[PDB]
């Protein structure tokens, strides 16, 4: 007897492909505000290696969050009538904050056209450029950009985002606890959607993230040498408290018909600088957990350097809380030396704030963040590190680069596949009947 | 487990002024059907309780107009107006969004 | 200047007739499911996208039921018979009580909680039949 | 650019310059990035 | 409050079971190839979802296999494609592993299934 | 005559012997055949603007799907599902055409039959769908009789 071919349709076979998932939301022009209840089907006897560092969900999610940030700036106020020679002078009135502010006055345009409104505001020295103690200044990006004011009714709060699977595709998920990011699993399962993922935009320290729930996980990418980044998972969340101890009056100046500029009126009382407290006993406990896990991947002495002086977005700790953008100095968290084999106190981090912010490592699209009335106070958990290697010894520095390393730290569990439904097999004496 | 907390422990004795009470939810009780889970009862001391509210701002049949309960998201209230009689009871809410079914804590009425 | 000639069956004309004489007009509704008035004998208008969305929706709903016919044993047919025995907990009504007395849209509001359970059993007995028709061709 | 142009001829042994009477040498007050500063340019 | 009653065949489910027991759950995964859990790029997502489905349905129409899950063709199984026995295929092997075994020989077999339908001459 | 539409011009007796040429270009070679539509998608991913030639590929796909399904539906309502020449029980009414078989099958093309019978096909299609529907009802309760 012979042996014949058959064709089966509906076969549980997937290949690894790339598609476009669709954005849900826990309930605008790009996402869909339906709130799904996902389900999970525990499979059996399948492995399906992942390779986290080559993951297409990180490139898509980086694209969509940039698309959401530009979408909420389209009905907002363009600010090109506010590029004038300013007339700036020092503020004269805990008095260690007057060095970084100015008191700038400038001729403005009004609700009419034939008359000129003379107004004033208090900018920052990080948002001014000398042009040619009273002297003439200019803003940052008249030179290159058209600055757009962020609309005050739109909050900057991270709102969680589900990614769900289209027709013909699936999403896999390793159920196991100690997974290194790459390599095979033993426990996978199919879901309809991801868990809720908060878009926490931060550099150099992962804020409000998930937890290890193990010992401590560290994950470095495996190009020829690992001179690029490495991601610490940090089981116990170190808590940081960040605040700005100064009320702010916000005056609104009418630039044109139906559009107005929210400026900074006055400081009532004290001008004390913005800062962040870090618990020192819990931080030095946390670095002890990290340094023993790094020995299982390097086995040398381990010291922590600081980022060399330069631009603010690449060196300082950038985050957003309360509607304003803190740039905090982390030199007093990252010097140490661990030469092989309870502290009383807290740590003070110097923090500067800016208002003309140019986000997502891009030129041409600056944004004037408006001032916030009141006294900002904010709390957040440190649940991760972004470290970079410079190479006996080996020194580590605070990480930088793209914002996608914030999404390797969330989307490491997931994998999108494509289901090929046709499949052939040798059958038996099953030949097609002759008519 | 989802916990329900109501803050006033008893009711004022005067039958003239209405004093609104409220519950608080430890988690949002909106179910995936598009409906909520917060209830409101009245256990007369010595007798079995009875239904008064089967959904936020929805009133059971044969219930006076004093009993009405508003609430948005996780915040919840119980608006009270025109105190009409001395119908005593024990007030407590309900979490019926998950398991186990957790009630309020009790509130005496006199 | 026109005028009405002779008349024939029309779309949904047997709705609320009965159940046994409304199944003699199955092709009349099955003809109006794919092509509508959208097909007649400069770009990106409001009425242009709303016409194009009505054409993508009309293919997605047609292919949904046409897929579900082929998963069953019933492709290219209008009345087909299965091997799934009827269960009286789904509905207990008599044979002369749903035929000649009931109409559709009254039977629709009766078993609409049980169709997802019924659909699973038709698909399950089609896998079991096609494996057996394979395994009968090994002799 | 739709403004008044202060535009004149070009100030340039015979065949080295032929089409003078097609080009002209215009000059005008153009804007810049800074809203209060004005500048002149000399486009052809 | 939502409980969970009886459990039937889920979506992949039999993805790790053998190819004799995975060929009884073919209807479960064929339902999910078109429906999904779903403004100009809103349409181009849908049209690709339709035309990925119709590409596999036309290919089954080229062959004799239109309107059925298990179909049978009269192409002989060449013993150099894979030489494994019938019990170590249908009882000791999954579909994800068989897919990697004959992934080289896929375009050869499809070319023969199509040719033997033009050689009907009926 | 082999080649796409090559029998256009021959009489319809000999133009109907090679119907496989048309029902393969119109079933296989339409959606399954082309894979180069998803080679132009990434080239549309490189440019960040929706172009004019991206709109016309929607309208040439939705016309290609609808033209395929509105000829398979109409062959599905009838009993002629996966075949090319099928017979029906509808008797030919001589008020549709009084013309003899030797004039039709041997001195008239298919393209001369389009321009004669086209006013009548909406009436003819009603009688094929009605007789197919009467047939499947009759072979159901006959089936249930034994
Ligand atoms: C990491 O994760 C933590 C945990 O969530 C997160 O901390 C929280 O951040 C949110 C930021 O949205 C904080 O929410 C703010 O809270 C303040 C204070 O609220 C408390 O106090 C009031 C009054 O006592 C109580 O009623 C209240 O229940 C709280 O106890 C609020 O003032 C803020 O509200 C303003 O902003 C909202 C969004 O725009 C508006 O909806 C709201 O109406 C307020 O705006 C109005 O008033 C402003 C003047 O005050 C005015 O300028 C506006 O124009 C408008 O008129 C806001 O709700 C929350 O408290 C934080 N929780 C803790 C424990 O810290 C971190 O932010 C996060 N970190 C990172 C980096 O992601
Ligand atoms: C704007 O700049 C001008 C000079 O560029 C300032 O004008 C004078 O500054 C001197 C410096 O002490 C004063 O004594 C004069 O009274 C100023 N004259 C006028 C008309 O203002 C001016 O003070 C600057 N404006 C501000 C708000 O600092
Ligand atoms: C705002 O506009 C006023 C008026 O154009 C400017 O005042 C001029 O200042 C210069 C510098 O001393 C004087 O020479 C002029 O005589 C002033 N003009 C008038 C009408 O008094 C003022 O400098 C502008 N300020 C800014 C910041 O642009
Ligand atoms: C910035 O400078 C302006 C002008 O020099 C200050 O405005 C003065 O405010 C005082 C107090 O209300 C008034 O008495 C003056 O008449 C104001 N001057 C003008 C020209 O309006 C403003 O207070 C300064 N801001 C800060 C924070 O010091
Ligand atoms: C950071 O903020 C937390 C609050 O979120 C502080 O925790 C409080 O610590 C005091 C100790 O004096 C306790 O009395 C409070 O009960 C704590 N509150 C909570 C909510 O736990 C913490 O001390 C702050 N740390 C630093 C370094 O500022
Ligand atoms: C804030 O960061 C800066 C550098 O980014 C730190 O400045 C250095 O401070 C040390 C202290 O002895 C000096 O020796 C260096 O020369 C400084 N750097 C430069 C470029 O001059 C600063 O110390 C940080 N703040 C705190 C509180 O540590
Ligand atoms: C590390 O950072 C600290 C401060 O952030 C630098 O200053 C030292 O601060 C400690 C505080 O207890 C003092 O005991 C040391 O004496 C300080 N150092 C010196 C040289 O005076 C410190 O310089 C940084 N570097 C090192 C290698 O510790
Ligand atoms: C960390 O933050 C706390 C409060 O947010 C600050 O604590 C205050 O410290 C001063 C003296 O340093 C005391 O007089 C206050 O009474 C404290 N506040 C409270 C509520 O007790 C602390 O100074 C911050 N750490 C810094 C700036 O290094
Ligand atoms: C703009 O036009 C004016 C005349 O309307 C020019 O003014 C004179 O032009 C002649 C020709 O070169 C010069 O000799 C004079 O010196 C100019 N007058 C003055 C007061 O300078 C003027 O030159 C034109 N502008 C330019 C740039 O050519
Ligand atoms: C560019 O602007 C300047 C502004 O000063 C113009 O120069 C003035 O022109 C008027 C009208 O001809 C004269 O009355 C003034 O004497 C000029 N001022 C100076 C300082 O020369 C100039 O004409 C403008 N150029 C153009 C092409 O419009
Ligand atoms: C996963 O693999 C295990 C391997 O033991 C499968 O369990 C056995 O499957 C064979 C198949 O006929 C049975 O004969 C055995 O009795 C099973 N063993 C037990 C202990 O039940 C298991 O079925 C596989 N998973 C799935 C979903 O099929
Ligand atoms: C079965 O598969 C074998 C693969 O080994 C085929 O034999 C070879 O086919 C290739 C491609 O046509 C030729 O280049 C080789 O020359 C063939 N080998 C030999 C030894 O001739 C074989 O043709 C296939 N078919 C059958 C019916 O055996
Ligand atoms: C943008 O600005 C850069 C920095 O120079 C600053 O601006 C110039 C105009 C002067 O005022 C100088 O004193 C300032 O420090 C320039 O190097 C650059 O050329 C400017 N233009 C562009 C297009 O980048
Ligand atoms: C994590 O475990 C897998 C499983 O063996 C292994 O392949 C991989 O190399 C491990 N990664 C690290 C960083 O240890
Ligand atoms: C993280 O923050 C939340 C909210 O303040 C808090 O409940 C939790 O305990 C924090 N995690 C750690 C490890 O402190
Ligand atoms: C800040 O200014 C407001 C404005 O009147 C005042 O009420 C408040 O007391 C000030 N101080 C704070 C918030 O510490
Ligand atoms: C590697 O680590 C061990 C301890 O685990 C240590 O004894 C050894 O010296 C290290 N290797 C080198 C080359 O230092
Ligand atoms: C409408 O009902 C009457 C009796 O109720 C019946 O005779 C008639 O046939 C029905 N009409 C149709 C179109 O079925
Ligand atoms: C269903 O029909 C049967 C008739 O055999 C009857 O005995 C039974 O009571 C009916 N059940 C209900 C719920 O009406
Ligand atoms: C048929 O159903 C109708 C319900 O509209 C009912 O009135 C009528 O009595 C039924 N026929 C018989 C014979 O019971
Ligand atoms: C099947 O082929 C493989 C490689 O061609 C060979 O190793 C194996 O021995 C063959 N099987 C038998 C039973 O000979
Ligand atoms: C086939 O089954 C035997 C046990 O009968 C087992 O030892 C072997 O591993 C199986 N083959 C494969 C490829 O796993
Ligand atoms: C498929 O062919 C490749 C060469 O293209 C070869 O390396 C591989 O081993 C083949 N697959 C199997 C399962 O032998
Ligand atoms: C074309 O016409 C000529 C002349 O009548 C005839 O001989 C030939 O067979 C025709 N060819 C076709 C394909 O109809
Ligand atoms: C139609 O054909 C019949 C014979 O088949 C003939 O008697 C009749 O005259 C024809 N009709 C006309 C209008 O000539
Ligand atoms: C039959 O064919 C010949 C030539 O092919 C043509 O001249 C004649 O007109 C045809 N008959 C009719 C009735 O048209």
């Amino acid at each position: 007897n012979n042996l014949w071919v058959t064709v089966y349709y509906g076969v549980p076979v997937w290949r690894d492909a790339e598609t476009t998932l669709f954005c849900a939301s826990d309930a605008t022009h790009a996402c869909v505000p339906t709130d799904p209840s996902p389900q999970e089907i525990h499979l059996a006897n399948v492995t399906e290696k992942f390779d986290m560092w080559k993951n297409s969900m990180v490139e898509q999610m980086h694209t969509d969050i940039i698309s959401l940030w530009d979408e909420s700036l389209k009905p907002c106020v363009k600010l090109t009538p506010l590029c004038i020679t300013l007339n700036c002078t020092n503020i004269t009135r805990t008095e260690e904050g007057k060095e970084e502010l100015k008191n700038c006055s400038f001729n403005a345009t009004t609700e009419l056209r034939d008359k000129i409104q003379k107004v004033h505001s208090l900018f920052y020295r990080l948002d001014l450029v000398e042009l040619n103690n009273t002297s003439m200044y200019r803003l940052i990006n008249c030179n290159t950009s058209a600055i757009t004011q962020a609309c005050p009714k739109v909050s900057f709060e991270p709102i969680p985002i589900h990614y769900c699977a289209p027709a013909g595709f699936a999403i896999l998920k390793c159920r196991e606890k100690e997974f290194n990011g790459t390599g095979p699993c033993k426990k996978v399962s199919t879901v309809q959607c991801t868990h809720g993922i908060k878009p926490v935009v931060s550099t150099q320290l992962l804020l409000n993230g998930s937890l290890a729930e193990g010992k401590v996980k560290i994950r470095c990418e495996n190009i020829s040498n690992n001179a690029k980044t490495i991601l610490v998972q940090l089981t116990t969340p170190v808590r940081i408290n960040c605040t700005r101890p100064s009320n702010n009056t916000r005056t609104s100046i009418r630039i044109g018909p139906g559009q107005s500029f929210y400026a900074t009126g006055d400081i009532i009382g004290d001008i004390r600088k913005a800062y962040c407290n870090v618990s020192e006993s819990e931080w030095k406990e946390a670095l002890g957990k990290v340094v023993e896990q790094l020995r299982n991947h390097f086995n040398k002495t381990i010291t922590f350097a600081s980022s060399s002086g330069g631009d603010l977005e690449i060196t300082t700790h950038s985050f957003n809380c309360g509607g304003e953008f803190f740039y905090c100095n982390t030199s007093s968290l990252f010097n140490s030396t661990w030469d092989g084999n309870v502290p009383n106190g807290t740590i003070t981090l110097p923090c500067r704030i800016k208002q003309i912010i140019n986000m997502w490592q891009r030129t041409g699209q600056a944004m004037y963040a408006p001032p916030i009335p009141g006294k900002i106070r904010c709390d957040s958990n440190i649940t991760g590190l972004i470290l970079i290697r410079d190479g006996e010894s080996e020194t580590f520095r605070p990480g930088g680069g793209d914002m996608r390393n914030n999404w390797r730290s969330e989307l490491y569990k997931y994998k999108v596949v494509k289901i090929d439904p046709l499949g052939v097999a040798p059958t038996g004496a099953k030949r097609r009947v002759v008519e | 487990d989802i916990v329900m907390t109501q803050t006033p422990l008893s009711l004022s004795v005067t039958p003239g002024q209405p004093a609104s009470i409220s519950c608080k939810s430890s988690e949002s009780l909106r179910q995936s059907n598009g409906k909520t889970s917060l209830y409101w009862y009245r256990q007369k001391p010595g007798q079995s309780p009875q239904l008064l509210v089967f959904e936020v701002s929805n009133r059971f049949s044969g219930v006076s107009d004093r009993f009405v309960g508003s609430g948005s998201g996780t915040d919840f209230t119980l608006r009270i107006s025109r105190v009409e009689a001395e119908d005593v009871g024990f007030y407590y809410c309900m979490q019926s969004k998950d398991f186990p079914l957790t009630f309020g804590g009790g509130t005496k009425v006199d | 200047a026109v005028g009405i000639g002779a008349v024939l069956f029309g779309f949904l004309g047997a709705a609320g007739s009965t159940m046994g004489a409304a199944s003699l007009t199955l092709t009349v509704q099955a003809r109006q499911l794919l092509s509508g008035i959208v097909q007649q004998q400069l770009r990106l208008t409001v009425w242009g996208i709303k016409q194009l969305q009505a054409r993508v929706l009309a293919v997605e709903r047609y292919l949904s039921d046409q897929q579900l016919l082929g998963i069953w044993g019933c492709s290219g047919k209008l009345i087909c018979t299965t091997n799934v025995p009827w269960n009286s907990s789904w509905s207990n009504k008599s044979q002369d009580e749903i035929w000649n007395n009931m109409t559709w849209l009254q039977w629709d509001k009766e078993i609409s909680n049980y169709t997802d359970t019924i659909y699973y059993l038709i698909e399950k007995s089609q896998n079991q039949q096609e494996v057996n028709e394979k395994d009968l061709l090994a002799l | 650019l739709c403004i008044t142009l202060n535009c004149t001829n070009i100030t340039r042994g015979n065949l080295t310059e032929e089409g003078k009477e097609e080009l002209k040498n215009c000059s005008f007050n153009a804007t810049t990035e800074l809203r209060d500063k004005i500048q002149k340019v000399h486009s052809l």
